[PDB]
C-alpha cells in the first residue's frame, strides 16, 4: 500500500499518458477491447456514465 | 465573374463565423474539457482514497 | 470448547477479497503509469507532417486550421477554372 | 459518355472505408472510452 | 490524369488524417480540436444504438458510423469559389441508394429470407385488404432510395 | 496511435457489397443497353 500510493501521489499521470498504454497497463483492456468491438456490438454498459456525449455545440 | 463573388464572400462567411461559431466552439471544447478533467480527478483522489 | 487462534486465522484468507481485487488492480494501474506526463511525442515534419503537426496541432484549433484547407482549394480550383473554362 | 469514370472511381471510397475507419476511426474512441471506463472502476 | 481521382483524392487525403493527424498523440484526454469528434462520435452512437436497437444495434452500427461521413464529406465542396462537389454531376447517389434497399430487400431475404411476405403488412388489411396495403408499401421502399438519395 | 482491430464486416456486410456490385454491373449493362451511351 505504502508503495502504491508513492506510485500514486505523484504517478498518476491523468493528462499525458497514451490512450493505448492503458492496454499496456491493463493486458485484458486489448483483448476486451478488441473482443467488446469484435462480436459486433459496439457499446458497453454505461462506457460514459460519468462522462458526456453531447451534441454538436 | 464566374469564380469572384464567392471568392470575396468566402471571407465574409469565415468572418461570420469567428464572430460567434470561433468562441461558440471554443466554450463547447473547454466545457467538455473540464468535464472530463473533473470526471478522471474525482476518479483519481477517490482510488488515492481506496488505497488509503 | 477451549483455547484456540481466533485472530490467526487471517493465513486461510486476507481481509477484503473485494477491497484486495481494487488494491490489485491499484497496483498495476499506478505502477504501470508515466511518471510524470511521459512519452509525449508531439512534433512532426515530412512533406505534409510539417502541416499535420503544426496546423492539426490543438495549440489553437481554432476556425484557420480548417480554413487553409479552403484557402489552398481555392488556390487550386481558381487555376482549374483557367485550365478549364 | 461519362458513366465509368466516377462509378466505380467514387464508390471504392465506400467500399474502402468499411476496413478502414472501422479498424482505425471508431477503434480510437471505443479503446479510449473503455479505457476511462477501466479507470472508473 | 483524370480529375475524378483529384475530386476523390481530398477525401483519400482527409479521412485518414483527420482522425490520425488531428489528435495530438491519439491520447485519451480529448483535445480541443479533437472535442470535435469527442461530440460527434457519441451522439452517432445515439442514434445508433438507438434507431437500430435490440440486437440488430451491433449488426451495422460501424457502418452507420462510416457510411454517414461519405456523402457529408463528399458534399463539403460547396463553399469555393469554383466549388464542385462532384462536378455538378455527383452519380454517386445512385450507387448508395437503389443498392441499400436491395441490401435491405437481402436483410429480409438472406436473414428473414421466406419471411419477407410478412413484413409489409404492419398491422392488418388480411387477405380482404392487403393488397391495398402492399400497393403502398411497395411505393415507400421504392422511394426510400430517392427518400435519401439525390 | 493507429491499429487494425478485427472488423468483421466480411460476413456482416457480405450482403449490401454483392447487391452493390449486382447495382455496378446493372449500372454497367445500362451504360450500354438502357442508355446506349
Amino acid at each position: 500500500l505504502q508503495s502504491t500510493l508513492d506510485n500514486i501521489q505523484s504517478a498518476r499521470p491523468f493528462d499525458e499518458l497514451t490512450v493505448d498504454d492503458l492496454t499496456k497497463i491493463k493486458p485484458e483492456i486489448d483483448a476486451k477491447v478488441e473482443e467488446m468491438v469484435k462480436k459486433g456490438k459496439w457499446d458497453v454498459p454505461g462506457y460514459k456514465d460519468r462522462f458526456g456525449n453531447l451534441n454538436v455545440m | 465573374n464566374d469564380e469572384s463573388i464567392l471568392l470575396l464572400t468566402f471571407l465574409g462567411f469565415t468572418g461570420l463565423v469567428a464572430k460567434y461559431l470561433a468562441p461558440a466552439y471554443k466554450d463547447f471544447a473547454d466545457a467538455r474539457m473540464k468535464k472530463v478533467s473533473d470526471v478522471l480527478n474525482a476518479s483519481r483522489n477517490k482510488h488515492v482514497e481506496a488505497v488509503k | 470448547v477451549s483455547t484456540l487462534i481466533p485472530p490467526k486465522v487471517v493465513s486461510s484468507k486476507n481481509i477484503g477479497s473485494a477491497p484486495n481485487a481494487k488494491r490489485i488492480a491499484n497496483v498495476v494501474h499506478f505502477y504501470k503509469s508515466l511518471p510524470q506526463g511521459p512519452a509525449p511525442a508531439i512534433k512532426a515534419n515530412t512533406r505534409l507532417a510539417r502541416y499535420k503537426a503544426k496546423y492539426f496541432d490543438g495549440d489553437n484549433a481554432s476556425g484557420k486550421p480548417l480554413w487553409h484547407f479552403a484557402l489552398g482549394i481555392i488556390a487550386f480550383g481558381y487555376s482549374m477554372e483557367y485550365y478549364f473554362h | 459518355f461519362y458513366f465509368m469514370n466516377q462509378l466505380t472511381y467514387g464508390f471504392l471510397l465506400m467500399i474502402t472505408l468499411l476496413i478502414l475507419f472501422s479498424q482505425f476511426f471508431l477503434p480510437m474512441i471505443l479503446r479510449l472510452y473503455v479505457s476511462r471506463l477501466f479507470i472508473s472502476k | 490524369l483524370t480529375t475524378f481521382s483529384l475530386y476523390t483524392i481530398i477525401v483519400l487525403l482527409v479521412i485518414t488524417s483527420l482522425y490520425t493527424l488531428t489528435n495530438n498523440n491519439n491520447k485519451i484526454i480529448g483535445s480541443r480540436w479533437l472535442i470535435s469528434q469527442e461530440a460527434i462520435y457519441d451522439t452517432i452512437m445515439n442514434m445508433t444504438k438507438g434507431q437500430i436497437g435490440g440486437k440488430n444495434w451491433g449488426l451495422y452500427f460501424p457502418m452507420i458510423f462510416t457510411l454517414f461521413m461519405f456523402i457529408f464529406i463528399a458534399n463539403l465542396i460547396s463553399m469555393i469559389p469554383y466549388s464542385f462537389a462532384l462536378s455538378a454531376h455527383l452519380v454517386f447517389i445512385i450507387s448508395l441508394s437503389i443498392v441499400i434497399w436491395l441490401g435491405n430487400t437481402i436483410l429480409g431475404l438472406y436473414k428473414h429470407g421466406w419471411v419477407f411476405f410478412s413484413l409489409f403488412v404492419p398491422a392488418g388489411t388480411p387477405l380482404p385488404l392487403v393488397p391495398l396495403l402492399v400497393i403502398i408499401e411497395t411505393l415507400s421502399y421504392f422511394a426510400r432510395a430517392i427518400s435519401l438519395g439525390l | 496511435m493507429l491499429k487494425r482491430f478485427p472488423t468483421p464486416i466480411l460476413k456482416v456486410y457480405w450482403p449490401f457489397f454483392v447487391a452493390g456490385a449486382a447495382v455496378y454491373y446493372g449500372m454497367s449493362k445500362a451504360a450500354d443497353l438502357s442508355s446506349n451511351t
